[PDB]
């Protein structure tokens, strides 16, 4: 379904990355954060949720959604609660030189993710939303 | 006691 | 014309909002960043590219893009170098008091922005993906 | 020297 993302957390160099999937699609959402605490991730998923049309979010159920920030977000945000990083992790590598920071890479590892092509994830997230939107 | 923190 | 974008700044309360405009749509990207230098401005950008079509960012040419960095990443990522944001600083004072932190509000105010309904209007966000897809096909 | 910085 169109509105169906995963999160999920990933671990590099000792930082915390989420990983938001649109599931029909394979595009992703990645930053890193500062800490996998409830109130970094509630402002992650704030984000996407203003961004795309976010209507299910799976997570992985730990530590950071116990507590009441996510579900704020989640509640205000009108967003349900209930491979990847390790394709995410090799584009990094692949790209990791070519920053210094940690971050850089990642967003690159995100644009090559989404942008690589006979559609690419990017192509598939968009042309999934709009044939949903009638 | 806000959305964010509190 | 589907890949162009517009980026300015503006400023609340002692801190520096990026503001991405698809142009063609309305449909805005922005966040709080901690001061408008190259690197956090080529930061936003190589974001923003990474989720959607990026061809073209209008910019306002000022100090943050005569450097290296803006430049940098957007010959990497493939890009060729308001009434906004007074709507969004609007929308960020009525949401404001919901959040103790200026980018949650920010994000909030995105939100509204993005997902309003004009009317069967379209919201912001679904105008960029029909005119993205529309163009994909 | 890198894409971010130096
Ligand atoms: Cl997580
Ligand atoms: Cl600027």
């Amino acid at each position: 379904s169109p509105g169906i993302w995963q999160l999920d957390c990933t671990h590099l160099e000792g930082k915390v990355i989420l990983v938001a999937v649109h599931v029909a699609s394979g595009y992703i959402e990645a930053e890193v954060i500062p800490a996998e605490t409830g109130q970094e991730t509630a402002y992650f998923l704030l984000k996407l949720a203003g961004r795309w049309p976010v209507k299910t979010v799976h997570t992985d159920n730990g530590s950071n959604f116990t507590g009441a920030t996510v579900r704020a977000a989640c509640d205000w945000a009108g967003i349900k609660q209930e491979s990847m990083n390790k394709e995410l992790k090799k584009i990094i590598g692949q790209v990791r030189d070519q920053a210094e920071h940690l971050k850089t890479a990642v967003q690159m590892a995100v644009f090559i993710h989404n942008h690589k092509r006979g559609y690419s994830a990017g192509e598939r997230i968009v042309d999934i939303i709009a044939t949903d939107i009638q | 006691p806000k959305l964010d923190n509190x």
